[PDB]
């Protein structure tokens, strides 16, 4: 198959420079070029600029320009982008994508249009806010007498900062009725995390409850139970 | 001897894209300069070598193919491209050392009734491999229940014509495309430019 | 920039969405050619030079060019179909992108389900109290989210996700905060979260 694999999400403070790397695979990579489109949250496609692999030759958009250099390495057919002193506005999705070369019979080379193939995709987030640690607060067992078969449990990561966290109860035990609801992003630039389980009201006394929040970016690991209030 | 690339695009029938026709041309010199003269050409893309270059270059082999396809179906003749002429009908290596040739042939291939005397690999099961033909006739055994030489539910012919009228569209409108490959294996070098 | 048209285009499921890019100097007889982008997902290519398909392209997607603009046509709407689609050409200027039209299909609509939960002791000990409200399994995602204070309008600290997150049920959900001091929780007897759904408003009341 042909591949194009894109580097993992990132993290970056304020004026850092980030470098997005791009695998290619299933093709000959001098034979065809890598573009490098963005997707602001929410936004239109945005091409900032165009590599040949084989030449090296580069060409960047002027909106971008000033900022953007796009490298290549024959050896290992990954092709890689940099951008540098970051806005908040560059936050976006970044992604690769493969555009064949031809050449005129004078025998200049020019680009297809169609970008046949496209990378994975490589989040950059610019955010003033260094990393916090994520706090794990019960959402207790509320019986409000509404039902017996519905029961409310929950965990609040609170003040956690980079995404992502991933949330399990009982070990993976647990996956029905199990919603874990989008994070938020707070007027701290922090985030806020809650997760929700529906288990049987017969189920509290009988069954244990315990919600297991891994936090990688800060190399942490809460298992947090969720007793009856 | 004078290489007869000019048989080739001037034919005065053309291959159907259902199985492309090839000659080989051999132990002859060629003069590429005529093909870059002429304005009659709508696409002259070259892919893995620079045009400049090919009359000081010399090729043991130099396979020309010919077929008719609808115009923008064109751009599916190139290295590396997926689409059912270029999956199916005919294919470029991904590694492809030659040049694509097309120009409009609404003259000569419409009528306004349609020709459809020129047709395309509408279903086969598994995608061509480069630079090979199949004129198989087999009806497309699209359900499971086996097709059984009827035409039926879930059963396609493999085929399928086009209709050129001079009133249809450019992309709709039929395009004359001819494909030069070059061979340089580890042989002599039969054809060669005379400069 | 090619104009798209609208920023949404809405069609039922079995109809035939057509989808219209336009420019003047950047069609100037060069190709164009769409993409289909699911949620969260890199864009797929569908259609290039307009009348050409990409294997993986189900037979309903097709494509027509009309000079200055061209189109993208789903002759049959399924689920799957739901995404949003590009157009792209090459102009004097560097390869332009269309700012993309979003394709939406009638379904089920459904009923929020909204769940309160009172600030923790163990967040209380801490001196901060935070109420957070749960919306899951509604349709269509629109939805307002009040909260409640002794019956008084609160919008002290309000911090919603006012974004709503498709679920794998095709099915939008939302998470809403409301972070207050602890004094102010013992103070107000009653805290309550109200959110109105089409006209479905439901409230949902927690107390000290
Ligand atoms: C085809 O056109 C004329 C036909 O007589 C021929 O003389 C000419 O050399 C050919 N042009 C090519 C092969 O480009």
């Amino acid at each position: 198959q042909v591949q194009l694999v894109q580097s993992g999400a990132e993290v970056k403070k304020p004026g850092a420079s980030v470098k997005v790397s791009c695998k290619a695979s299933g093709y000959t990579f001098t034979r065809y070029a890598m573009h490098w489109v963005r997707q602001a949250p929410g936004q239109s496609l945005e091409c900032m600029g165009w590599i040949n692999a084989g030449n090296g030759n580069t060409k960047y958009s002027k909106n971008f320009q000033g900022r953007v250099t796009i490298t290549r390495d024959t050896s290992a057919n990954t092709v890689y982008m940099e951008l540098s002193s970051l806005r908040s506005e560059d936050t976006a999705v970044y992604y690769c994508a493969r555009d064949l070369y031809y050449y005129d019979s004078s025998g200049y080379q020019h680009i297809n249009y169609q970008l046949d193939y496209w990378g994975q995709g490589t989040l950059v987030t610019v955010s003033s806010a260094s990393t916090k640690g994520p706090s794990v607060f019960p959402l207790a067992p509320s019986s409000k007498s509404t039902s017996g078969g519905t029961a409310a449990l929950g965990c609040l990561v609170k003040d956690y900062f980079p995404e992502p966290v991933t949330v399990s109860w009982n070990s993976g035990a647990l996956t029905s009725g199990v919603h874990t609801f989008p994070a938020v992003l707070q007027s701290s630039g922090l985030y806020s995390l809650s997760s929700v389980v529906t288990v049987p009201s017969s189920s509290l006394g009988t069954q244990t409850y315990i919600c297991n929040v891994n936090h990688k970016p800060s190399n942490t690991k809460v298992d947090k139970r969720v007793e009856p209030k | 001897n004078l290489c007869p690339f000019g048989e080739v695009f001037n034919a005065t029938r053309f291959a159907s894209v259902y199985a492309w026709n090839r000659k080989r041309i051999s132990n002859c010199v060629a003069d590429y300069s005529v093909l870059y003269n002429s304005a009659s050409f709508s696409t002259f893309k070259c892919y893995g070598v620079s045009p400049t270059k090919l009359n000081d270059l010399c090729f043991t082999n130099v396979y020309a193919d010919s077929f008719v396809i609808r115009g923008d179906e064109v751009r599916q003749i190139a290295p590396g491209q997926t689409g059912k002429i270029a999956d199916y009908n005919y294919k470029l290596p991904d590694d492809f050392t030659g040049c694509v040739i097309a120009w409009n042939s609404n003259n000569l291939d419409s009528k306004v009734g349609g020709n459809y005397n020129y047709l395309y690999r509408l279903f086969r099961k598994s995608n061509l491999k480069p630079f090979e033909r199949d004129i198989s006739t087999e009806i497309y055994q699209a359900g499971s229940t086996p097709c059984n030489g009827v035409e039926g539910f879930n059963c396609y012919f493999p085929l399928q014509s086009y209709g050129f009228q001079p009133t249809n569209g450019v992309g709709y409108q039929p395009y004359r495309v001819v494909v030069l490959s070059f061979e340089l294996l580890h042989a002599p070098a039969t054809v060669c430019g005379p400069k | 920039v090619m104009t798209q048209s609208p920023g949404t285009l809405s069609l039922s499921p079995g109809e035939r969405a057509t989808l219209s890019c336009r420019a003047s100097q950047s069609v100037s007889s060069n190709y164009l050619a769409w993409y289909q982008q699911k949620a969260g997902q890199a864009p797929r290519l569908l259609i290039y030079g307009a009348s050409s398909r990409a294997t993986d392209i189900p037979d309903r997607f097709s494509g027509s060019g009309s000079g200055t603009d061209f189109t993208l046509t789903i002759s049959r709407l399924e689920p799957e179909d739901f995404a949003m689609y590009y157009c792209q050409q090459y102009g004097g200027s560097p390869r332009t992108f269309g700012q993309g039209t979003k394709l939406e299909i009638k379904r089920t609509v459904a009923a929020p389900s909204v769940f309160i939960f009172p600030p923790s002791d163990e967040q209380l000990k801490s001196g901060t109290a935070s109420v957070v409200c749960l919306l899951n399994n509604f349709y269509p995602r629109e939805a307002k989210v009040q909260w409640k204070v002794d019956n008084a309008l609160q919008s002290g600290n309000s911090q919603e996700s006012v974004t709503e997150q498709d679920s794998k049920d095709s099915t939008y959900s939302l998470s809403s905060t409301l972070t207050l001091s602890k004094a102010d929780y013992e103070k107000h007897k009653v805290y309550a979260c109200e959110v109105t759904h089409q006209g479905l408003s439901s409230p949902v009341t927690k107390s000290f």
